[PDB]
RNA sequence: CGGUUGUCCGACCGGGCAGUGCCGCGAAGCUACCAUCUGCUGGAUUCCAUGCCAG
């Protein structure tokens, strides 16, 4: 299972949580709750409503550099199973968590 | 075998009979007129709501004058209502669109426009050979 | 009937093994394992469950018969899978000491 | 409304009596019948479907489910039951 | 070597499935005789695998790839994903990518050396198809048609394309593909044959509902059986496809 | 005998995938020809897909998911409260209200079926709050998303 | 929660107001053939068991 980016309301949505949208030329839009559905369908734009996570993208509230955020990427080719790659990437996670997690403290901080 | 489809469960029906929805092959045809939805069943007082991917009986009123007024079974490719799919998504088109397709399953023109409905393009195979986008 | 102006042909890959393979003839009493005598031997099209374990190949054998991880704390594992992911790691953690020798989490 | 639940009438016991036991056997092990829990609610689940003859094998069924909290149940009598021709 | 197989009730059996060279690709369904027939004719000799791509039993127009390469786009899940990748070997490569047009086996088309697309595709799709199914492209449309592997079978050995197309442009084709091609329909005269029909390097199955001339041309193109069959072979048969497709 | 002053467990009692009915007293449409709810109803044939155990704090992650968290959703579960005993997860719509007796009895018909004897394998459980439209499993992961509040950063 | 109003009392702080001014998002509650779950059990030649409902 997967969990889908929401295009206005920048939510991590889940499975039989959401409502999706497909308009006829082919691109898709995931969305989390009912009011950012409606968002886009009274032609809001989501980079004019402040709580729109991509808009703190853009306001530099929220960071854009440094190798974590290059590690958030889609990937393209799997992988054969490896029962060492598992702990060795989830283990990571609980690092992975723990950088993210003081990297939000060290930059609130310097915003402050 | 009367013009039934089997395998598709049910969907949120949201085309009744006596509804306007535009065409999608190139056979020429605008707009189809839905008239009665085979396989429906048999209420008093009850509209029969054709779902997407089910085949309609249907008819043409805006077209070319080659096929005006011209009568014949079709099954539905897109539905704007929305519905609930099998992983969790509740999803919709933005128009409400099919393709005239014969009771066998043979379609009259040749290539279908736009997207196409992930079980219309399941429950009829020759549609996904039709169809350039089904996702 | 069509003929190219060129008039050249590739070469086609056409194996030595399933040149010399033995035709399906219906008659044959000694038979192949075939999905239809197991579907049979266990039930009916509706009874037999398939097999998906049966059918992987792997370096090791006993890889298989064993549950995969989806998600983690809200984060796709498998949107992280990268190989050499351990190589990465050390590599995030080269800059991890510098930032506690330049140190910027001290409060002043 | 469906005669075999007409006339309608509330419950005059708030916790509502079994009314039917499964049979009995001697062969079987012993073990219990029944068990009180709490309604404390419902949530959503995704499901691996293994269901033979269903067009969703080894695919994502979403449905819904319920959660009912069972405190340890606290044995305190025991009860016999003889047999009459008055029943 | 051609055989006729029904799926449930429709003879495409290019629809829903995707028969290659170093792999056999078929739909899960309750009815695995599919699976009965991939290893009939194939007697464990190449992976056969079954799979469900985008939640759909349709993988044969969901799916374009070759023996070197497999493509599937982007509405398959990782679960989809792993399940391809470990059930072939490991010198074949499979890929993920981004486009808009989502039915890969209508709008691609491909052998083991040649390819040809949608004429509307990206610019940076066709480099990504090129450095994986190691392959070279072209850009032509079937007859005002768009959909190149719904319209046409390609094997190695021959090719058969749609009937209606003119004899310069099937000439230019065959040119342009370097393939021995015939203009003809199958299953009782349907337009769609790569829907229809699904071939690799060294066999084909084919509908029932198919008849015995259609058989022998896909016999004779192919260049299937004993190698009997150049084409010369429908020259000499003329006579047979004169009488049925008159 | 061996019963008297001993706590007993759905464990003990009750096993997994099974096939169960179900018994309760229904909701009351109460505050707006005649009585119209809170009878008496035996919901029978209804599968258990699960049996939690609350000491365990993992209750609500299967073997795809290494989250160590409970069923409990954010804000609890509403009008009745954070659930720390033993638990069982029935699939379907039980009848009943919040906050009421709950009785479950072994199936009547000895009959099984393959409905029955079918074997249920998790990936995840909805967590998210139910009060209104939530979004996240645990508040571990909410305060990854969100960054630092003001008022938080006030208060440290 | 956010935004937006006008009437009259000459005017106005303010009142009589629009018999509760309006418009976006959202909660609860009601709910939905507009959503989800369960639907049983046999025998005899209508009746017996069995389940449910009432007691
Ligand atoms: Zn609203």
């Amino acid at each position: 299972m997967r969990i889908e980016n929401c295009f206005f309301c920048g939510r991590p949505a889940w499975p039989s949580k959401g409502i999706t949208f497909m308009r006829n030329d082919g691109k898709a839009f995931r969305f989390c709750r009912s009011k950012c559905h409606k968002n886009f369908k009274m032609k809001r734009n989501p980079r004019k409503l402040k709580w729109t996570k991509a808009y703190r993208k853009n306001a530099g509230k929220e960071m854009v550099v440094d190798s974590t955020l290059q590690f958030a990427a889609r990937r393209n080719v799997p992988v054969r199973y490896n029962r060492e790659l598992w702990q060795k990437t989830l283990k990571a996670m609980e690092r992975i968590s723990e950088i993210r997690a003081r990297r939000e403290r060290v930059f609130y901080k310097k915003r402050m | 075998k009367r013009g039934a489809p089997g395998g598709k469960l049910k969907m949120t029906l949201g085309l009744p009979v006596g509804a306007i929805m535009n065409c999608a092959d190139n056979s020429g045809a605008r707009n189809l007129y839905i008239i009665a939805v085979k396989g429906a069943g048999a209420r008093l007082n009850r509209l029969p709501a054709g779902g997407v991917g089910d085949m309609v009986m249907a008819t043409v009123k805006k077209g070319k004058p080659e096929l005006r007024k011209k009568v014949h079974p079709a099954v539905i490719v897109r539905q704007a209502k929305p519905w609930k799919r099998f992983d969790g998504v509740f999803l919709y088109f933005e128009d409400n669109a099919g393709v005239i397709v014969n009771p066998k399953g043979e379609m009259k023109g040749s290539a279908i426009t736009g997207p196409v409905g992930k079980e219309a393009a399941e429950l009829w195979p020759r549609i996904a050979s039709n169809a350039g986008v089904v996702m | 009937v069509a003929t190219p102006m060129d008039g050249t042909t590739r070469e086609t890959f056409i194996p030595e093994a399933v040149k010399n393979l033995k035709k399906y003839d219906k008659n044959d009493p000694n038979r192949r394992v075939l999905a239809r005598d197991i579907e049979e031997a266990n039930g009916g099209a509706g009874v037999f469950n398939v097999d998906l374990r049966k059918d992987w190949i792997l370096e090791n054998p006993e890889w298989k018969y064993d549950k995969i991880p989806e998600i983690f704390d809200g984060k796709n594992v498998y949107d992280y899978i990268d190989p050499d992911i351990d190589a990465k790691l050390q590599a995030l953690e080269e800059e991890e000491e510098r930032l506690e020798k330049e140190g910027f989490y001290d409060e002043d | 409304g469906s005669l075999a639940f007409l006339p309608r009438k509330r419950a005059a016991r708030h916790r509502g009596r079994v009314k039917s036991f499964p049979k009995d056997d001697p062969k079987k092990p012993v073990h219990l019948t029944a068990a009180m829990g709490y309604k404390a609610g419902m949530t959503t689940i995704v499901r691996d479907l293994d269901r033979p003859g269903a067009k969703a094998h080894k695919k994502e069924v979403v449905e819904a489910v319920t959660i009912i909290d069972c405190p340890p149940m606290v044995v305190v009598g025991l009860v016999g039951y003889i047999e009459t021709p008055r029943g | 070597m051609a055989v006729r197989a029904q799926f449930e009730n429709s003879n495409e059996v290019g629809v829903f499935a995707t028969l290659t060279n170093s792999y056999c690709l078929v739909a899960l369904g309750a009815s695995e005789n599919f699976y009965s027939v991939f290893e009939a004719e194939l007697q464990d000799v190449i992976p056969i695998c079954r799979t469900t791509i985008a939640g759909t039993r349709i993988i044969g127009r969901l799916t374009a790839g070759n023996r070197k390469g497999l493509l599937v786009p982007t509405t398959t899940t990782d679960q989809e994903l792993q399940h391809l990748r470990n059930s072939l070997p490991d010198d074949i490569r499979i890929q993920r990518i981004e486009e808009r047009l989502s039915a890969l086996g209508n709008v691609i088309v491909c052998n083991d050396h040649t390819a040809l697309i949608h004429p509307d595709l990206e610019r940076e799709t066709e480099e990504i198809i090129a450095d994986v199914l190691g392959v070279e492209v072209f850009r032509q449309t079937i007859a005002d048609h768009v959909l190149v592997g719904s319209y046409m079978a390609l094997s190695n050995q021959g090719g058969l394309v749609h009937p209606k197309t003119s004899i310069q442009d099937q000439d230019e084709l065959s040119s342009l593909l370097g393939v021995p091609l015939v203009a003809g329909s199958v299953n009782r005269g349907s337009n769609v044959i790569g829907g229809g029909m699904v071939v690799n390097d060294w066999l084909a199955v084919t509908g029932l509902d198919t008849t015995a001339p259609e058989l022998s041309v896909i016999e004779s193109v192919f260049r299937l059986g004993e190698g009997a069959g150049p084409g010369a072979i429908n020259t000499s048969m003329k006579n047979t496809i004169v009488e049925s497709f008159y | 005998r061996s019963l008297f002053e001993k706590p007993v467990t759905i464990d003990t009692i009750f096993e997994k995938d099974e096939m169960i009915d179900v018994i309760a007293v229904t909701k009351g449409h109460g505050f707006v020809a005649g009585q119209m709810g809170y009878h008496h109803r035996t919901s029978v044939n209804h599968k258990i897909y699960r049996i939690g155990k609350g000491d365990d704090e993992a209750n609500a992650s299967t073997e795809t998911d290494l989250t160590k968290k409970k069923i409990t959703p954010m804000g609890g579960f509403v009008r009745y409260g954070e659930v720390n005993n033993d638990y069982v997860m029935i699939k379907g719509s039980v009848p009943g209200v919040k906050k009421r007796i709950m009785t479950l009895r072994k199936s009547l018909f000895t009959h099984t079926s393959r409905k029955a004897l079918e074997k249920v394998e998790l990936k995840w459980i909805d967590t998210s709050s139910e009060f209104g439209h939530g979004a996240f499993q645990t508040a571990a992961e909410k305060k990854q998303f969100m960054g630092t509040l003001k008022k938080d950063l006030q208060t440290s």
